[PDB]
């Protein structure tokens, strides 16, 4: 536990100058929005309960993509 | 998110093609990655889903290839 | 307003009756074996995998167009216009080939 | 939950009444044990009696059914 | 670790979405929805340099990250 | 809409062993008990008189 | 005979879904709407007599509700 | 001859083998069309309301 | 520099950002697009 | 210096009554569906662009 | 004959695609010049100041 | 005082999607 402190306060108190390798060849990527996509579902059809138009960011991105409609277990077999 | 990844992320720019965007015929691992870079910025952001097309890479294609290859080399030590 | 639920029942009789049913996995499958460079601008089996797939996935207005049948009378079933291309379109764009 | 689900006051102070006569009772564990079907019962497994609309959502299974395929077709209304 | 922010940098407020991703990804993502926002505010707190940068024009992004302790929570948050 | 049409003519697809004076036979069987159609009748009379 | 068409109808390559203890029994609606609630009810009784004769003690439950592996589905709508 | 200049070769190529492919789907709607159909619509009609 | 005097921002495109009004226009044609079929 | 506003006046003014405005994204969405090889230096649709 | 042979045939495909397209844009311009403009000018000639 | 109602509150918001 001693170790668990005195490696983040070391972590903490040192300086840095850049975050991961990984993460600074993002950066260089840039995108451009445009116009939204289309409706997947029906915009009047209850699937998830509580996810409704007073919970709005769920219910827009849920309507915007739609459900997974295929079990994700086969679906990861195959990769 | 699958048909997302396949027919909303546009990894050609909208206005054509640009001199940046280009991908090296032996580096297509690229398309890849880049496509979970506009799911993650597409489903960020509060709101519906949004098409989105890929604008520049700063370095050009074949710079951010070297650099992933060299991340690629160096962890495991 | 008064007839179109008379046709949605029929679409739906006839859905529960028919033996046929609709896949579209067949066209993603077929098309998964089409030979293309990686190297183009364009690509054709893209672009059409991602025209096929309908607004709200209705799926719906091929049954409807069959119950159609019964009633020329009274309803003439016609196709909307956001299906045509919105400027006309133009041979030389894949999209309007497409469409 | 009330104040983070926006949950309806008066059936929380249901569930209250509920926690109340199990503290009340003789052992507070057997008596939840007990009593842990009122609301599926009576809310869940009792809906919809009298019906007058909505939507329904259409789905079609397809073959093989051993691969769980299913298709979203759309909503067809409730009578 | 993937919990998303409400504002800041001047930016409007309950502009993300918890489906962020984790790790690098969300963090790229959040970055690029609010980088121009970022460099201004930036700037006009005085952390100016010179040297131009790709991703920040010429923000000193190597000292406000490290006193803002963002390069020291990003760095313990994977220990 | 034809672009949901065009999907329907391009992914029709049957049951692997299908023999239709079975399938039929067995889907057909229960919508003829209904008694809607006779009714029907009545009304229409009931409509003329009127 | 209503009890023997249905279940003559029934097959579990078809219609019966199992994980351990917990299954699920989907019964297709037929072109004349949804099959029968009495033959259903009867033909509960038969599997509730035919567990007991090899020490199965089947709980079952018919409320127009559908539950699987503690997921609960309503017309559709998943709680 | 006078539309085939503005396109790559390669791409004409994909062009074809994709309208190849869709003059061969198996798709199974047609012959139900055909066949099938009619004798659906005559088994319904007389029951329908209108 | 001195063109578009201190709003230089050499980069022209991309420098977009995300804060109210495009929420906003989004949810207007994608309500719209849900309507008109 | 003294003919220039007379034409800036003119200017507005067929602003004000004309019914034709442009649209610079037609030349963009046409150029959008150039079909060219990435592996090329030159691009013409870019150029055009610039 | 003699300008082609330095460039490569995807280029020159790319070229004449894109002269091809750039020939059948869709501007309403010239029709406006040709018909309404004049109406136009007409119009505003005889209150112009000068 | 003006614990109005849980579907007008469904409803209102809805309304305000409509709205173009």
């Amino acid at each position: 536990l001693a170790e668990m402190d005195e490696t983040l306060m070391r972590a903490r108190r040192h300086s840095y100058s850049s975050f991961s390798k990984l993460l600074e060849a993002y950066l260089l990527v840039k995108w451009r929005m445009c116009e939204a996509r289309e409706p997947s579902v029906d915009l009047r059809l209850p699937l998830c309960a509580g996810i409704d138009p007073l919970n709005s960011d769920p219910f827009l991105k849920m309507v915007s993509v739609g459900p997974m409609l295929q079990s994700t277990r086969k679906y990861f077999a195959q990769t | 998110f699958d048909s997302m990844f396949k027919h909303h992320v546009k990894l050609l720019p909208k206005d054509g093609r640009h001199l940046n965007t280009d991908i090296p015929p032996r580096m297509g691992w690229l398309r890849a990655i880049l496509r979970f870079l506009g799911a993650g910025m597409v489903m960020t952001a509060t709101g519906v889903a949004v098409d989105i097309y890929l604008e520049d890479i700063h370095g050009g294609g074949r710079s951010l290839g070297q650099r992933f290859m060299t991340w690629m080399r160096q962890e495991g030590r | 307003t008064v007839i179109q639920p008379v046709l949605q029942d029929i679409s739906v009789l006839l859905q529960r009756i028919s033996p046929l049913q609709i896949d579209p996995t067949i066209i993603s499958n077929t098309m998964s074996t089409v030979s293309e460079s990686t190297t183009q601008t364009l690509s054709p089996a893209s672009s059409i995998l991602g025209k096929l797939r309908p607004s709200n996935s209705d799926f719906s207005s091929f049954r409807v167009a069959l119950a159609g049948w019964l009633y020329n009378g009274v309803v003439t079933t016609v196709i909307d216009d956001s299906s045509y291309p919105k400027d006309g379109g133009s041979v030389t764009s894949l999209e309007n080939l497409w469409d | 939950l009330q104040q983070t689900a926006g949950l309806d006051p008066s059936l929380v102070k249901l569930g209250v009444q509920i926690c109340l006569h199990a503290a009340a009772s003789s052992s507070y564990a057997w008596f939840i044990l007990k009593t842990k079907s009122i609301f599926p019962q009576n809310t869940l497994h009792s809906m919809y009696e009298s019906l007058e609309g909505g939507y329904c959502p259409n789905l079609e299974w397809l073959e093989p059914r051993s691969d769980y395929k299913f298709m979203y077709m759309g909503v067809m209304p409730l009578s | 670790w993937g919990l998303p922010l409400v504002k800041a940098f001047g930016s409007d407020p309950w502009i993300f979405s918890w489906y962020m991703p984790t790790g690098d990804l969300g963090m790229y993502s959040w970055i690029s929805l609010i980088r121009p926002l970022m460099t201004r505010w930036m700037v006009a707190n005085g952390y100016v340099t010179d040297r131009c940068s790709p991703v920040f024009g010429n923000a000193d992004y190597r000292r406000c990250f490290n006193e803002l302790k963002l390069y020291q929570g990003y760095y313990m948050a994977q220990l | 809409d034809a672009r949901a049409i065009t999907v329907a003519l391009l992914s029709g697809k049957y049951p692997p062993d299908l023999v239709t004076n079975v399938w039929y036979a067995d889907a057909i069987y229960p919508m003829y008990a209904d008694t809607e159609v006779f009714s029907n009748l009545q009304r229409d009379m009931i409509t003329c008189e009127a | 005979p209503d009890v023997l068409r249905l279940m003559k109808s029934l097959t579990i390559q078809r219609n019966y879904v199992c994980q351990g203890d917990d299954g699920l029994m989907i019964i297709d609606g037929t072109t004349a709407g949804k099959v029968n609630s009495e033959t259903i009810q009867k033909m509960l009784e038969l599997i509730s007599k035919y567990g007991e004769e090899f020490g199965w003690k089947y709980d079952i439950a018919y409320d127009g509700t559908a539950e699987y592996l503690k997921l609960y589905f309503i017309f559709g709508c998943r709680i | 001859q006078r539309y085939q200049p503005g396109w790559t070769q390669s791409l004409v190529s994909s062009m074809r083998g994709t309208l190849d492919k869709l003059k061969l789907i198996k798709s199974m709607t047609p012959m139900y069309l055909q066949q099938l159909a009619p004798v659906e619509l005559a088994v319904i009609a007389p029951m329908l309301p209108f | 520099l001195d063109l578009d005097a201190h709003v230089a921002s050499h980069g022209l495109h991309g420098n977009m950002t995300l804060t109210s009004s495009d929420i906003q226009r989004h949810i207007t044609e994608f309500i719209s697009s849900w309507q008109n079929h």
